[PDB]
This record gives structure tokens, C-alpha cells and sequence, in this order.
């Protein structure tokens, strides 16, 4: 009970998914970065038809083109105008194009004299309405009419005319500018293989396929770790190799053509004579021993020093069998693969049971945080050679770290690969299977002497299989994309050493390998899940540098972290500790900007003020000047309150004033009739009557600033007074001059023109983008009977 | 040698570009070569200057690494900024001081000092960067 409570509070640190082997199907269903097409151009703005008035306020005949926002949802507040285009850059980024191929977007022109097609279906609008505007100039008309694309089928390329609004033609310019797609030819796909498995004579790769020249793919982004999880994120990194090891797991080979588990286990019964012995637990010293446990080994070990997971050894003191295979696994599993207690219980045991007593020796009294392992201890410490050697080589059999294409790989010693090393270990063990045991009961001793022996006597089996399991992680490492990184974990994978048994004792002469389509399918993972975790922290990171360069304070990046752990899709969120999440925002913070995001982000920023002062619902400020000042005379309004710009009073920001609290000066400046201009976005009430201006009612809006301690509220007067105002007699009638002791500050729409907004848009003509390409390679494989290791030689040689 | 000119440019660059009010986007890269040397050189000790008047320094590098989330960069950027770079040039001048006034008849190629022969470590090979004096 007691155990189970302790490991569950460990476990409630860690997110991996409980039911560890369900994370196979969620590492399988992360696809490849889905690919984007525009169906359209992108656009904020169209053209608009507004009413015109003359100096004097009266309706004019004709209505002006002017550029509008298409969608007006801009809020009020300049904080929330800044979420407003963090949201706006979101948006871009998610339906950012991957590539363009306009003749898809290409339609008709209707006034075309020579079969012309523009792009888009707005672009016809717009071209139409114009074309039909008697305000237009002649020459206007008749470039809409003679206005042609270009299509070059031989050079594969497309130019149409488009009418885009400069920051709609930014946009879109960017996105025909900065496609995602390369050529792809069958050198690309035969480079995208893994080098090793090029190079592997146990399979035959052939290219039956021709691609065309108009072949598209789309480079995946697998750059190596820029958080570096192995370093300080024990839950994080213990969750990525729990999902590692799931996936290893997946795709290591079943073996085939094993041992009898009948026969086997009667002559180890035979060999042992347990019955005869007097040990408590009888019945339990070959339990364990089939081929399931031993498939399971051979998974387990291949697939722990694939995702480099820690292991820990689980074995009964007692059953010396268990530590007699115990011997070969250490002679071929690099010591650091496992947690050092495991490894420190194991060799002890060795020593102080079969080892120590063999040559008489001491048992040895060894304590725990020596930085010597028993082993290394006993290497010194035992004369004999073969003894002596074959601890050497378990003292010193740790994983060689090289990077191979620029992904670190742990690889084996050559005498691992090729075998060799368990013609020591066997030497050894024939050594203590010669030795007296000096004090042993000799009935004990020769139980210990016959399992050393019946270890020792599957040598070539041993070694069929060390070469066996070193060519399997070796093929499979190839598939490996991310850097392989050795950290300790939280957890461990927990071997019995039974399963060591049974593979050692059970393992035949039937070589097995990895098929073509599993390495594909396996290297295909890989793949996909680094890609998908360099998008992710190139998002997390676009939008987080976005957020702080917009000045968006009140952003939780804690939000943004774990939506990107939830998009990695191997992490469960609510298990994830505070201080790993924070660390995890720091190193977000500190990298760059991917390429692509950070120029939409610079168009939006340099852009924004534009597309804020298009709003016809918010003002940028109102000044209040406690003198007369005359209504302006603007073509949009007839006679408007309206301020070009703020020169000539004192600023008070509204955002700062809402988060302060503090409404002293502003309280001050009012009950003073201190000229002031509040800025900030503002929503605003459009008055078109004189009386209202006469009663001056846009001075009466401010005193409940100073009643509520808000701003939120402030709804400046805009006057619009023209002949379409109900009183606008009064103007006309009387000997005036309309004046109001507030201003409006807010731009004017800026006015269509043809010669800025006709742009001609180039892309390809057409082309195909692939995904899969490896599904463009035969591969097939020799018959594993022929297979050989990287030596040239057999796998398997026993036969 | 290459280390050592690469910490001496990476701090006249921050000394002539980490300035008030400039936009962040002509820094980033500094910013991050900057960040780098501060990474690499945190937790060394150096000790330079035992040969004639030149008096015995000892160098601790423990310093934050420079923002990277603002728009234009602001006075508290650049102080930090100032601070770590002030630190920096004087441990580099003394560095430079304590190779310049050594010699060798056997390797008077090879670095002298001992600050620059701990930098000439693969653990400082990081630092390096655009070598064009």
C-alpha cells in the first residue's frame, strides 16, 4: 500500500499517459505539417462607394471610391486593439498558404477585349464596378479592357492583374513570394532514406517511379532540440523517452523459430537438479522461462537503448540462473542503460554469489555512492584473466556517443556488433565453472557450476544473438531523427531477468530483421514527430514574441506552453510541474523567430496603425479645448469635430490611466477646464444635428470619467452636419460659424486608386505536392537466412 | 586567439548597437551571439596578470542573459546590457594585457597566458564568431 502511494505521488509529476501503450496510437496519428492552399487572395480592405459634400456641407452628385475594412470589428481600448491584431496575426499564420497557383483563383473579365482573366472573383468585382463608374478616366477604362494575363505553359509560370489594397497586395505578394514547396525529384527521395539503410546490403532499394519536373515537396524541420529537454525537464524528458521506448517497442522484430520451451526447460531441470537441493523456493527458479518472456527481452532491451530509457533489473537473489544471464546482459547492454542501484544490485549479487565464491574470495563488503561499481571493484581485485578481462569489458562497455548526419547516436563497441565479446564472457564463466567454491556444499556448487555451464554451452547461440539484437538497434537507430540524448530517468523500464533467461536460453538460429516498411513506417514517426515539435516551438515562439512585442502584459504565456506541450501530443498537461513550465516559457523566450512568422508579424506591426485608422467604430483620441474651435470642413462629413492630430495639448493615455487607478490629473484637468487630449481607442456617437451642436452636448460626455473612475465608458460626440441633417437650415439660414470646444481625433478613409491597387500577380501554373516519400521506393530485403551484419558476415552463423 | 577576438568584437558590437530606443530587430543576432558568450563563459574562473607590475585579477562570470521580448530596447535593456559589457571588456583588456607581455622561443605561436589557454578550450569554441579584422 505504502509503496504504491509514494509512486503515485512520483507518477502525478511525470505527464506521460497512464496507459503508457496507448501513447503508440497518438504518436502514430501526428501527420506530416498539413499542407495549404489559397482559395483566395487574402484581403482586408474593398472598395466602397461613399457620399461626397462640398465645402458648404451640401450632398454632392457623385459618391467616391474609398478603401474600407471588409470585416469592421476592431474593439475599443488600445489594449484590446493589441489582442485584437495578435488575434489578426494568429489568424494569417493559420491560414498561411503553403503555396499558390493562381490559374485556380483566375476568372473571366467581363470587359475583357481579348479574353482576359484576372485574379480573383473580387478583383472582378471591383474591375466591373469601376468599369462601369462614369467618374472614370477614359484611360482607366480602357486599360480594364485590354488588361492581360500571361500564361507560359513551357516555363510553368502564370501572371494575372489583381486589384489589392497596398496591404492586401503585401500579403499576398509575401505568400506568392515564399512558398514552402521545392522541387522534388527521385535524388531528393533517394537522400531522404537513411544513409545506413542505403548502405545495407540486407535491402534493395529501387526507384520505379518517374517523377515529373512539376514534382513538389515540402522540406520537413528537423532541427535539433532548441529547448534541450534532456537537460532540467525530468518529467518532460521522461515522458519523451516513455513514448520513444512505446514507439521502439512498436517496431522491433519478433523473433522466430525459438527453442522448445519443453525441451529447454527439462534439460536446465535436469542440469540444475533443484529437487535435489533444498532451496525454499523451488518451483519458482524456472518460472519465466517461454517465449513470450523471451520476445518481450528482446524487445525491451532493443527498445530501451533506442529511446534511451533507463531500465531497472528485477531479479530474485536466489534464482542464480537470473544472475548467471545476468553476466551476458551486462557483457552486451552498455552499463549506462541502466539506473545505478539496478546495476550496483546485479553485479553484487554476481560477486558476492557466484564470483567472489568461485575463487574463495571475501564476499565483498561493498557501500553504496562508491563511485566504483562492484564490478570495478572486483576487476582489481580478481587475478584470474578471464574473469578479470571479461569485468573489464563490463566496467568499460558504456555507450560511444557520434553524431551521424547530424543526429547523436549511442553506439555499441565492435565487439558487441560482431559478437565477439561473449566468446569472453563465455571463457570467464567456463573459468568459475572450473572453480572449487572452496566452502560451498558441494551439492549448491554443482548446481551453480551446471547453470554457469548451461549458459556457457549456447555460446554460438550468444552470439547469434548479441550480433543479432547490435544489427537490429543499429538499423533501427538509423530511423532515429532527434539526438539521441542518455539522461538517467524518473522512471525506468523494469527487466526481469527470467526474460533474460529466456532469451538467452531459448533463442535460435533464425536471423530476423527489420522488414523495408517497418523501418519506413518507424523512420516516418520520427520524422513526423519532429517536425511537428520544431512547428509547435515556432508558434509557441511567434506568438509569444508577437504578445510582448505588441505589449500585451496581461498574456499568460503559461497559456501558450501548454498549448504547445498539448500540440505535442505525448504530454498530459495537468502533470506537468509549475517550475518546469516556467523554465519552459524562459527558454522560449530566449529563441529566435522563425523566418516566415516574423515577416507576417512585421507586415502586421507596420501595418497596424493603418488598418486601426480604418475602423469606422473606433477614434484614436478626443481633445477637449475649453475654446471655440471651428468644425472643420472635410469631402467625408460636411462640417466634423474632427482632429488631424494631437499637436498642441498634453496627452493623457487612456490604457494608462484604466490600469493606474489613479484619476487625479485627469480629475484635476477637468474640474479646471484645463485643455486636454485623452488618447486611446474610443468608440464614438456620430451626431448629424445642428441642435446637438448648439446645445453642445460633446462637452457633456467626460464628467463621468471623474463620477465612475472608468474610461471604458467615454463616448466622444463626432458631429457630421451636412444637407442631409435634419436642422442643417441652420447652417445654411443663418451667419455663424459652427464651432464645438471638443475634437474627434481620427483619420480619414484613404481613396481608391486604380494606378496603386492594380498589381500583376506571378506564380506557377501548376504543380503536384507530395507527402509520402518514401511510398516512391521499392524496398525489398534478402531472405534472412542470407542476411549479414556490418562485418560482411552472417547475422546468425550457427545455422 | 579566435575566441579571444570573437568575445572582443562581440562586445564593441554590443557596446556600439545595445543603445536606448533602437529597434530590437538590429540587435537580435548580437543579442543571441551576446547570450552565447554569457552562457559559455558563466561558471569559469580566470586569473590573469603575475609577470612584472601587471597585477594578479581574478574573473567570475555569473551574469542574466540579455532580453529578448522588447520592440525598441529601453534604458533598463541598456544598463543591464552596460553592466555585463563593462565586466567583459575589462576581463578581455586584461586577458589581451597578460598575452601581449609574454613570450616563448619553442611555440611563441601558441597562447602564453593562461586565461587564453583556457579559452582555448572546445568548451569556448561556441564564442566564435565573424573573424573580419
Amino acid at each position: 500500500h505504502q509503496k504504491e502511494v509514494q509512486y503515485e505521488i512520483l507518477q502525478k509529476t511525470i505527464p506521460t499517459f497512464e496507459p503508457k501503450e496507448s501513447i503508440l496510437k497518438k504518436l502514430e496519428d501526428i501527420k506530416p505539417e498539413q499542407v495549404k492552399k489559397q482559395t483566395k487572395l487574402f484581403r482586408i480592405f474593398e472598395p466602397r462607394q461613399l457620399p461626397v459634400y462640398r465645402a458648404n456641407g451640401e450632398k454632392e452628385l457623385r459618391n467616391r471610391w474609398y478603401w474600407k475594412l471588409k470585416r469592421d470589428t476592431l474593439p475599443d481600448g488600445d489594449y484590446d486593439v493589441r489582442e485584437y491584431f495578435l488575434n489578426l496575426y494568429d489568424q494569417v499564420l493559420t491560414e498561411m498558404p503553403d503555396y499558390l497557383l493562381l490559374k485556380d483563383m483566375a476568372v473571366e473579365n467581363k470587359n475583357s477585349r481579348d479574353a482576359g482573366k484576372v485574379v480573383d472573383s473580387e478583383t472582378a468585382a471591383i474591375c466591373d464596378a469601376i468599369f462601369q463608374d462614369e467618374e472614370t478616366e477614359g484611360v482607366v477604362r480602357r486599360f480594364i479592357a485590354e488588361m492581360r494575363q500571361r500564361v507560359q505553359a513551357d516555363r510553368n509560370v502564370v501572371n494575372y492583374p489583381s486589384i489589392l489594397h497596398p496591404i492586401d497586395h503585401a500579403f499576398n505578394e509575401y505568400f506568392l513570394q515564399h512558398q514552402l514547396v521545392e522541387p522534388l525529384n527521385n535524388d531528393i527521395i533517394f537522400n531522404y532514406i537513411p544513409e545506413r539503410i542505403r548502405n545495407d546490403v540486407n535491402y534493395i532499394l529501387n526507384m520505379d517511379r518517374n517523377l515529373p519536373s512539376t514534382a513538389r515537396y515540402i522540406r520537413p524541420n528537423l532541427l535539433q532540440d532548441r529547448l534541450n529537454l534532456h537537460d532540467n525537464f525530468e518529467s518532460l524528458w521522461d515522458t519523451i523517452t516513455t513514448s520513444n521506448y512505446i514507439l521502439a517497442r512498436s517496431v522491433v522484430p519478433d523473433l522466430k523459430e525459438l527453442v522448445s520451451t519443453e525441451a529447454q526447460i527439462q534439460k536446465m531441470s535436469q542440469d540444475l537438479q533443484l529437487e535435489a537441493l533444498t532451496i525454499q523456493s523451488e518451483t519458482q527458479f524456472l518460472t519465466g522461462i517461454n517465449s513470450q518472456a523471451a520476445n518481450d527481452c528482446f524487445k525491451t532491451l532493443i527498445a530501451a537503448m533506442l529511446s534511451q530509457r533507463t531500465m531497472s533489473l528485477d531479479f530474485v537473489t536466489t534464482n542464480y540462473m537470473s544472475l548467471i544471464s545476468g553476466m551476458w546482459l551486462l557483457t552486451v547492454v552498455p552499463n549506462d542503460m541502466f539506473i545505478r542501484e539496478s546495476l550496483v544490485a546485479c553485479q553484487l549479487a554476481i560477486i558476492n554469489t557466484i564470483i567472489y565464491p568461485a575463487f574463495g574470495m571475501q564476499r565483498m563488503h561493498y557501500r553504496n555512492g562508491d563511485p566504483q561499481t562492484p564490478f570495478q571493484i572486483a576487476e582489481q581485485q580478481i587475478q584470474n584473466f578471464q574473469v578479470a578481462n571479461w569485468l573489464h569489458f563490463v566496467n568499460n562497455n558504456q555507450f560511444r556517443q557520434v553524431v551521424i548526419d547530424g543526429v547523436l547516436n549511442q553506439v555499441l563497441n565492435d565487439n558487441i556488433r560482431n559478437g565477439h565479446v561473449v566468446n569472453q564472457l563465455m571463457e570467464a564463466l567456463m573459468q568459475l565453472s572450473r572453480q572449487q567454491f572452496p566452502t560451498m556444499p558441494v551439492d549448491y556448487k554443482r548446481s551453480i557450476q551446471r547453470g554457469i555451464l548451461l549458459l556457457s554451452n549456447r555460446l554460438g547461440q550468444l552470439v547469434d544473438l548479441t550480433r543479432l539484437l547490435a544489427y537490429n538497434y543499429e538499423t533501427l537507430m538509423a530511423c532515429i531523427t532527434m539526438n539521441m540524448q542518455h539522461v538517467q530517468t524518473l522512471t525506468t523500464e523494469k527487466l526481469q531477468l527470467t526474460s533474460v533467461t529466456s532469451l538467452c536460453m531459448l533463442i535460435g538460429n533464425a536471423t530476423v530483421i527489420p522488414s523495408p516498411q517497418t523501418l519506413f513506417h518507424y523512420y516516418n514517426v520520427n520524422v513526423n514527430f519532429h517536425s511537428n515539435y520544431n512547428e509547435r516551438i515556432n508558434d509557441a515562439v511567434a506568438i509569444i514574441t508577437a504578445a510582448n512585442r505588441l505589449n500585451l502584459y496581461q498574456k499568460k504565456m503559461k497559456s501558450i506552453v501548454e498549448d504547445f506541450l498539448k500540440r505535442l501530443q505525448i504530454f498530459d498537461i495537468s502533470r506537468v510541474p509549475d517550475d518546469q513550465m516556467y523554465r519552459l516559457r524562459d527558454r522560449l523566450r530566449l529563441l529566435p523567430v522563425e523566418i516566415r512568422r516574423l515577416d507576417i508579424f512585421n507586415l502586421i506591426l507596420m501595418n497596424m496603425e493603418q488598418i486601426e485608422r480604418a475602423s469606422d467604430k473606433i477614434a484614436q483620441g478626443v481633445i477637449i479645448a475649453y475654446r471655440d474651435m471651428q468644425l472643420e470642413r472635410d469631402e467625408m462629413y460636411g462640417y466634423v469635430n474632427i482632429a488631424r492630430n494631437l499637436d498642441g495639448f498634453q496627452q493623457i493615455n487612456l490604457e494608462e490611466l484604466m490600469r493606474t487607478g489613479d484619476y487625479a490629473q485627469i480629475t484635476n484637468m477637468l474640474l479646471n477646464n484645463q485643455p486636454v487630449a485623452l488618447v486611446g481607442a474610443l468608440p464614438f456617437i456620430t451626431d448629424s444635428s445642428v441642435i446637438s451642436l448648439v446645445a453642445k452636448l460633446d462637452a457633456t460626455v467626460f464628467a463621468q470619467i471623474v463620477k465612475l473612475r472608468k474610461v471604458d465608458t467615454l463616448k466622444p460626440i463626432l458631429y457630421k452636419i451636412n444637407s442631409d441633417s435634419n436642422d442643417f437650415y441652420l447652417v445654411a439660414n443663418y451667419d455663424w460659424v459652427p464651432t464645438s470646444t471638443t475634437k474627434v481625433y481620427k483619420q480619414i478613409p484613404q481613396q481608391f486608386d486604380f494606378r496603386a491597387s492594380m498589381h500583376m500577380l506571378t506564380s506557377n501554373l501548376t504543380f503536384t505536392v507530395y507527402s509520402d516519400l518514401l511510398a516512391f521506393v521499392s524496398a525489398d530485403t534478402v531472405e534472412p537466412i542470407n542476411a549479414v551484419a556490418f562485418d560482411n558476415m552472417r547475422i546468425m552463423n550457427e545455422l | 586567439m579566435d575566441v579571444l577576438y570573437s568575445l572582443s568584437k562581440t562586445l564593441k558590437d554590443a557596446r556600439d548597437k545595445i543603445v536606448e530606443g533602437t529597434l530590437y530587430s538590429n540587435v537580435s543576432d548580437l543579442i543571441q551571439q551576446f547570450n552565447q558568450m554569457i552562457i559559455t563563459m558563466n561558471g569559469n574562473e580566470f586569473q590573469t596578470g603575475g609577470i612584472g607590475n601587471l597585477p594578479i585579477r581574478n574573473w567570475n562570470f555569473d551574469f542574466g542573459l540579455l532580453g529578448t521580448t522588447l520592440l525598441n530596447l529601453d534604458a533598463n535593456y541598456v544598463e543591464t546590457a552596460r553592466n555585463t559589457i563593462d565586466y567583459f571588456v575589462d576581463f578581455v583588456d586584461n586577458v589581451c594585457m597578460d598575452e601581449m607581455v609574454r613570450e616563448s622561443q619553442r611555440n611563441g605561436i601558441a597562447p602564453q597566458s593562461d586565461s587564453l589557454r583556457k579559452l582555448s578550450g572546445i568548451k569556448f569554441k561556441r564564442i566564435n564568431f565573424d573573424n573580419s579584422s
